[PDB]
RNA sequence: UGAAGCUUUCAUACU
């Protein structure tokens, strides 16, 4: 196989239409947020197959640099080339056109008029990702939480409005303890931001974003993020002040800052992870925040219709009738039932289209000899007769005849036509 | 429809029997049809042929094609620009073959046919892509000798 | 059609390991008796095996994957979408080109329709 | 008939030097 | 596409 030569190609023209594709999605115009949603999770897609098609075709150039040597050798050539010719010297038997070889990935990587989805991407949907309460993107769904952080709260007395203005503090005080039970509804609802934060945009790099967000954590967060003018240096697990640079230093690699305590960098390094990793989505997604307070305002304000609203967002002369021998309808089994008009009109219907028609959902021939038949069994009957007759009365010689095969050639006339060739073979 | 052959381009000696007659060395015609005109109640060149088999139709198809027949191209076949009085022998793929030498054609043509026959009533409409070849084709084409038939190339619309 | 496109990618493979433009495993393959119409410019499919023999060339750039990698197109979307812009770009200019041919042509054809052709000089 | 007279097929017009030829 | 029958106060023609 040719993995230098043909598969390398061959990956190549596969990132070359993935890159038109995308190309084509991107200077297509967009009129819905959904539709957009969509176009974005198909590119993003074609852009991890894309990505999946280059590390696939980076990985064959081991046996390339060995068979390289071979390639380009001149003194080599028609003799391998010949031997191919005659390997692809076989039956041409198959009559067949194979127009799909460049037609197939070009029409893979497109989109229908009735579905503007690809054909790897024709499982996809947008209501398997999103709620209906998020609008793909528009805003987030956060009664769920405010839900959890009432029923740990234990109390009534925090509406959606005051759980909307101390998820909004980012280096404010907390509105409950660090080493409390509220960690682990923060660090749900972190893993829930992160998963709002790439639905929001596929075509982010997400792994990129997630490797900046931890180097900011271990390089800047984990040595003092918040300088002061204990107000000088602040330790996010550890929750106590500093006088130095010095002494937060020493106190760094201290016994109980390492493991001998209930918030040290041990035990309690994921769930600050979980409060930097929450801080950064309300940082990045601040605005998206802000509309769904908005969105939130305006579903509270608004009446109870208003809500609802926003939630479901002239006759024949009496001588034709007469004389014609109308008034009299004669129906016909062979032919739908249809019920046809005065004697005239019925009798031209056996010749007519529909009647033949009928007759061959049966199998049986439109002639003479079924002529003012209208029932289904009477016609299979009557061709059943007329088969026994015609049949009956022909010639047939292979039953009908009397050869005397010369294996006695002087008895056994008896011999059928069949069993003389039998006989003779 | 697949048994008979529609032919076109006759003239006024050619007849209802002539035609059978003339076919019946390609093969067994059987009947002959020819549609008379409602104005003159004679034929408008145009009649069909049907044969016993499909290999005679393919073959009186294949022998009498672009054929000149009384004084007229005569051709079998199997039942904005205006250019009139074309022949019936030639095809789409052959419009576009001879309309490429002059310009180049946005996409393929079309030819009229008789709501009766189907196979050409007489007049076809070509598009070019610029309005040089039109007036190429007006100026060169509309007055060409065709295949035993002079055409007429002419503007379909025009704004004064 | 598929032993014809077979035979035409195995001659673009066969053309391309050459060194020189008319010292191929082609050329000598038509004085051994072995019929290929493909070789010939007047045949049809002679554009397309010119595209696979261009193909086949640039399948063996250092860049193309024999004696290097690609970090930008297999490792970072953001270039990727960046190309695919500059794509775009230049085919909404190549669009605005053609509009700007097309009424350039409209309007050739408005001056041409418009000339006096009695005027005549000889000289 | 020597030759065509066709606009796009045997014409040009060189509008740096203003030169004009047809064959 | 088509089916023009029956009757008289008509009126008009032929035996
Ligand atoms: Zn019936």
């Amino acid at each position: 196989m040719e993995t230098i030569l043909e598969q390398q190609r061959r990956y190549h023209e596969e990132k070359e239409r993935l890159m038109d594709v995308m190309a084509k999605e991107m200077l297509t115009k967009k009129s819905t947020l959904r539709d957009q949603i969509n176009s974005d999770h198909r590119t993003r897609a074609m852009q991890d197959r894309y990505m999946e098609v280059s590390g696939n075709l980076r990985d064959l150039y081991d046996d390339k640099d060995g068979l390289r040597k071979e390639e380009l050798n001149a003194i080599s050539g028609p003799n391998e080339f010949a031997e191919f010719y005659n390997r692809l010297k076989q039956i041409k038997e198959f009559h067949r056109k194979h127009p799909n070889e460049i037609c197939v990935p070009m029409s893979v990587e497109f989109e229908e008029l009735l579905k503007a989805r690809e054909n790897p991407s024709e499982e996809a949907q947008n209501l398997v990702e999103f709620t209906d309460e998020e609008g793909y993107g528009r805003y987030l769904d956060l009664h769920d939480c405010y839900l959890k952080y009432i029923n740990l709260k234990a109390s009534e007395k925090l509406d959606y409005i005051t759980y909307l203005s101390i998820f909004d503090q980012l280096f404010d005080i907390p509105k409950e303890r660090k080493n409390a039970e509220y960690k682990r509804y923060l660090e749900m609802l972190l893993e829930y931001l992160q998963d709002y934060t790439d639905r929001v945009k596929p075509l982010q790099d997400q792994n990129e974003l997630f490797g900046k967000i931890q180097a900011e954590f271990e390089k800047k967060w984990e040595n003092g993020t918040f300088p002061g003018w204990e107000e000088r240096a602040q330790r996010l697990f550890s929750t106590k002040g500093k006088s130095l640079e010095s002494l937060d230093t020493s106190l760094f690699a201290k016994n109980p800052k390492s493991k001998g305590t209930k918030r040290d960098t041990e035990r309690n390094k994921d769930i600050a992870f979980l409060e930097a990793q929450i801080y950064e989505y309300v940082e990045i997604l601040g605005e998206q925040r802000h509309l769904t307070h908005e969105n939130v305002q305006r579903k509270q304000a608004r009446t109870g219709e208003e809500r609802e609203e926003e939630e479901e967002e002239k006759p024949i002369p009496y001588w034709l009738y007469k004389l014609h021998g109308l008034n009299i309808n004669y129906n016909c089994e062979i032919c739908g039932n249809y019920t046809y008009r005065g004697p005239k009109a019925f009798q031209r219907h056996f010749a007519e289209w529909r009647h033949a028609h009928g007759m061959r959902c049966l199998g049986i021939p439109n002639t003479a000899h079924f002529a003012n038949v209208t029932q289904i069994e009477d016609a299979v009957s009557l061709w059943a007769k007329l088969k026994l007759q015609k049949a009956s009365e022909r010639w047939q010689p292979d039953t009908e005849e009397e050869y005397e095969d010369s294996s006695g050639n002087v008895v056994n006339k008896k011999t059928y036509e069949d069993l003389k060739r039998q006989g003779l073979l | 429809q697949d048994a008979t052959v529609y032919v076109g381009g006759l003239d006024e000696k050619v007849s209802e029997p002539l035609l059978w007659e003339l076919f019946l060395q390609a093969g067994p015609v059987v009947n002959t049809h020819m549609p008379k005109d409602r104005v003159t109640g004679q034929h408008q060149g145009y009649g069909f042929v049907e044969f016993l088999s499909e290999e005679d139709a393919d073959y009186a198809i294949k022998i009498m094609n672009m054929i000149k027949l009384y004084g007229k191209p005569i051709r079998v076949n199997k039942a904005n620009i205006f250019i009139g009085n074309l022949d019936p022998e030639i095809d789409e793929k052959l419009l576009y073959d001879t309309f490429s030498a002059f310009g180049v054609i946005l996409q393929t043509p079309k030819i009229m046919r008789d709501p009766d026959t189907g196979n050409s009533k007489g007049y076809a409409f070509i598009n070019f892509a610029s309005f040089d070849a039109s007036d190429a084709a007006i100026e060169a084409m509309n007055g060409q000798y065709l295949c035993n038939r002079p055409i007429t190339v002419s503007y379909a619309f025009k704004k004064d | 059609s598929a032993f014809d496109l077979d035979v035409v990618k195995l001659t673009a493979q066969f053309v391309a390991r050459n060194g020189r433009q008319f010292l191929t495993q082609l050329m000598q393959k038509e004085q051994r008796n072995y019929q290929f119409d493909f070789l010939r410019p007047q045949h049809s499919l002679f554009n397309y095996f010119t595209k696979l023999v261009e193909q086949y060339t640039k399948i063996l750039i250092p860049p193309k994957g024999l004696f290097s990698k690609l970090k930008k197109e297999a490792e970072n979307p953001r270039e990727v979408l960046d190309q695919v812009c500059y794509r775009v770009e230049w085919a909404k200019f190549q669009e605005r080109e053609r509009k700007k041919e097309e009424e350039e042509k409209e309007k050739e054809r408005v001056a041409y329709a418009q000339i006096d052709w009695h005027d005549f000089v000889v000289v | 008939e020597i030759d065509k007279a066709e606009g796009k097929f045997w014409t040009h017009w060189n509008r740096e030097t203003k030169q004009f030829f047809l064959q």
